[PDB]
């Protein structure tokens, strides 16, 4: 995990780039903000493009985007 | 709105004895409602093999509000209503009081009676005049139950009994 | 048995079918408590396993989405998402006895136009969710190897039938998709034929305005006011040949 | 509607002895009814040849409805209202412990009369005096009963008593 | 509408003691009611050289109604009200505790007291002083009443006894 690896070390945490800065002046392949450039392309969650989870607690076993949509496969089955 | 009789999971706690009777707090860990938590008490059997848990303070959180839904427990991965612990407490201290009283008794009569047929006398002595009043108090205490005792860190199931709003 | 019914209704005579009857009855009651679970847990798990698979699949080749599906193409030169057509062919319908009703074309406006702020993505027709479920909310569990393998061979049906489900519902997405673009190039069609009116939108503006507080330079403000329609004059329409 | 006296069928789960009354839940899975849930309770019979239940607290899907027929139990390949556990639970330990306190009272008393015609005498002088009070204890619990004990993965059949809408 | 006292006939499903109260049902096979059920209870008769039963409650298919017509049955191939099971059951049990306790008191007190005209008196001991506790216990227990069971799988014939519409 040693991100200046065969170089210096750690000088400090750039917050402006989010990454940090090695001994030798190079931009390691570290990230050490939660504000920088990352590339997502996998996403995590349901109800996406859409109002998030409606939180009322449902009888039902099936849940509801704020919008109006039903997702079957956040749902359940029967 | 909670269907009529069915099973949730919850983690039990509170530790304590059948015997001093008290609130006993559980936590829901799962399902439509999360981190609920339930006060109740217990009840004691007839005889020592089994325990019952009597639950009936619900609440829910985020409201300011006290539900009082009354249900009872069932063990999973075992699915029997008794108890996990142990119930061979006090037996064994009440039987030997009694069984050393009793041949106390008998040593000082026995040994006094065959004389005719210093130290072994003292025998006689020590043995004859302890038992008897050590054998009418053992008679006293021997009817006193053994205790079972829940645990502090089992998991448990819920069955329900009526419903909710 | 009942496939040579004479002859094994004739061995029904002796109580050894009949105390066969009695050993399996105890199966016969007991095998549908466990394959409910089973098929339940079966077909969470494979449509879980199932759309994380399909949605990686569908990031697999992302580009050609936007290539084939491009609306920025597409809008009008006033941000306005042009509408949604439908038609049908050689239609008929049948009342009752002595009524028919026959019709050689037909159009139907879906959804109005309007204006928009982006040209929406395939991302919100085609994407569809993963979350895993970690843990197995099973209270049944086998004793001997036969419900072990029952037990078994149930969730491999689970797994089937959640995979069967995960495909049909990516279907229906791309279904509707496929009609929503299909509509909008109807109606570019249509619009160049000249057998639809177009939308129509009046700007106006003021100068500078506002109190001694706020102020605004320049302050347009555009409104539409005429929707598309379908024009039914018979020598309006214009053709296309082709070479 | 339900016709009067007709047969169903649901699996036991939760396990539950003869000692301690409380609430037992089976569920049918065919039949009419699909996925209905059922609570009752046990009664005690005179003799240990037998159990029955009484089912009466019904539940059904569909509607917020609870129903109150009240009917019993039939256990699937035998067709009668038996337990299939065991019934020779406390016959063994209550007669060798009388047994066993009575040849203690005999072993003292007679090898104490009969020494006319030191640590033998010692032998007298246990079984002597511990006979008798573990006699009259044998005595004490000598008449507790053998119980029943249902399990936990056991099929059962259902026969109903009255008609519901 | 069904006259005063005839004949049709069922067969009986759910075997049963003669030791606990409740719903038993058969189902008639024939005759104008064709599929009809029948549910009903037992009595205890002072002697078990036979048993009857009372059939009371009366299902038929077509209407949501229930009758109550009362009435017994009779044995197929017996034309008697005696029941096939076994009557001997617990002659033997009493018997040999009674007489085995018996012969132990007189074991013990014969052999003890004919040791004016060690292992036999160990013999004395244990038979002379397990034989009195025994003995008063098999006195209490001789009364136990031989009971009956039905059988699964017997047909029957049912005679009425008053009218219905």
């Amino acid at each position: 995990d040693g991100c200046c690896s065969k170089m210096g070390g750690i000088n400090y945490c750039d917050s402006s780039a989010g990454r940090l800065v090695c001994n030798n002046g190079f931009y390691s392949t570290c990230y050490c903000t939660r504000h920088a450039v990352m590339d997502l392309q996998f996403l995590m969650g349901c109800c996406l493009w859409h109002g998030g989870v409606y939180p009322q607690l449902n009888s039902s076993g099936l849940v509801v985007c704020n919008d109006g949509y039903v997702s079957e496969e956040c749902s359940l089955q029967k | 709105i909670i269907k009529t009789g069915d099973i949730m999971f919850a983690v039990l706690d509170t530790s304590v004895n059948s015997d001093e009777p008290g609130p006993i707090l559980a936590t829901i860990v799962t399902g439509k409602l999360k981190g609920s938590k339930l006060i109740g008490s217990f009840n004691l059997p007839s005889n020592a093999d089994k325990m019952v848990i009597t639950f009936n303070t619900m609440s829910i959180p985020g409201a300011e509000k006290t539900i009082s839904i009354s249900a009872y427990a069932i063990d999973p991965n075992t699915a029997r209503t008794a108890l996990a612990s142990r119930t061979n407490h006090h037996y064994l201290m009440r039987y030997g009081s009694l069984f050393a009283s009793s041949f106390l008794q008998g040593f000082g009569n026995a040994f006094q009676s065959a004389n005719t047929t210093s130290t072994l006398e003292n025998a006689v002595i020590g043995l004859a005049t302890v038992g008897k009043a050590w054998s009418q108090q053992a008679q006293q205490l021997f009817n006193t139950p053994t205790t079972v005792e829940v645990y502090s860190g089992t998991g448990l199931g819920i069955l329900f009994t009526q419903d909710v709003t | 048995g009942d496939t040579g019914s004479l002859a094994g209704l004739q061995a029904m005579a002796d109580s050894k079918y009949t105390r066969a009857q009695k050993k399996q009855k105890m199966g016969k009651i007991r095998e549908m408590a466990l394959k409910e679970t089973a098929l339940s847990v079966g077909a969470q798990a494979g449509l879980a396993w199932r759309a994380k698979i399909i949605d990686e699949q569908l990031n697999k080749q992302a580009r050609n989405l936007d290539a084939i599906y491009d609306f920025n193409s597409l809008v009008l030169e006033h941000n306005i998402l042009p509408p949604v057509l439908l038609e049908g062919r050689n239609t008929l319908n049948l009342a009752d006895a002595q009524s028919i009703r026959i019709s050689d074309r037909t159009y139907k406006v879906a959804k109005q136009a309007h204006f928009i702020t982006t040209p929406p993505t395939w991302r919100q027709y085609l994407w569809m969710d993963y979350v895993k479920p970690e843990a197995p909310n099973v209270t049944l569990l086998p004793k001997t190897k036969a419900e072990k393998e029952i037990w078994c061979i149930y969730t491999e049906r689970g797994w089937k039938n959640g995979i069967d489900q995960a495909n049909t519902i990516l279907e229906e997405n791309i279904a509707r998709i496929k009609e929503d673009f299909g509509g909008m190039i109807l109606y570019r069609k249509l619009l160049a034929m000249n057998m639809v009116s177009p939308p129509y939108v009046s700007h106006t503006d003021l100068g500078v305005t506002g109190d001694g507080s706020e102020i605004h330079i320049d302050d347009r403000v555009l409104r539409i006011t005429a929707l598309p329609e379908l024009n039914v004059n018979s020598a309006e329409w214009r053709a296309a040949v082709a070479k």
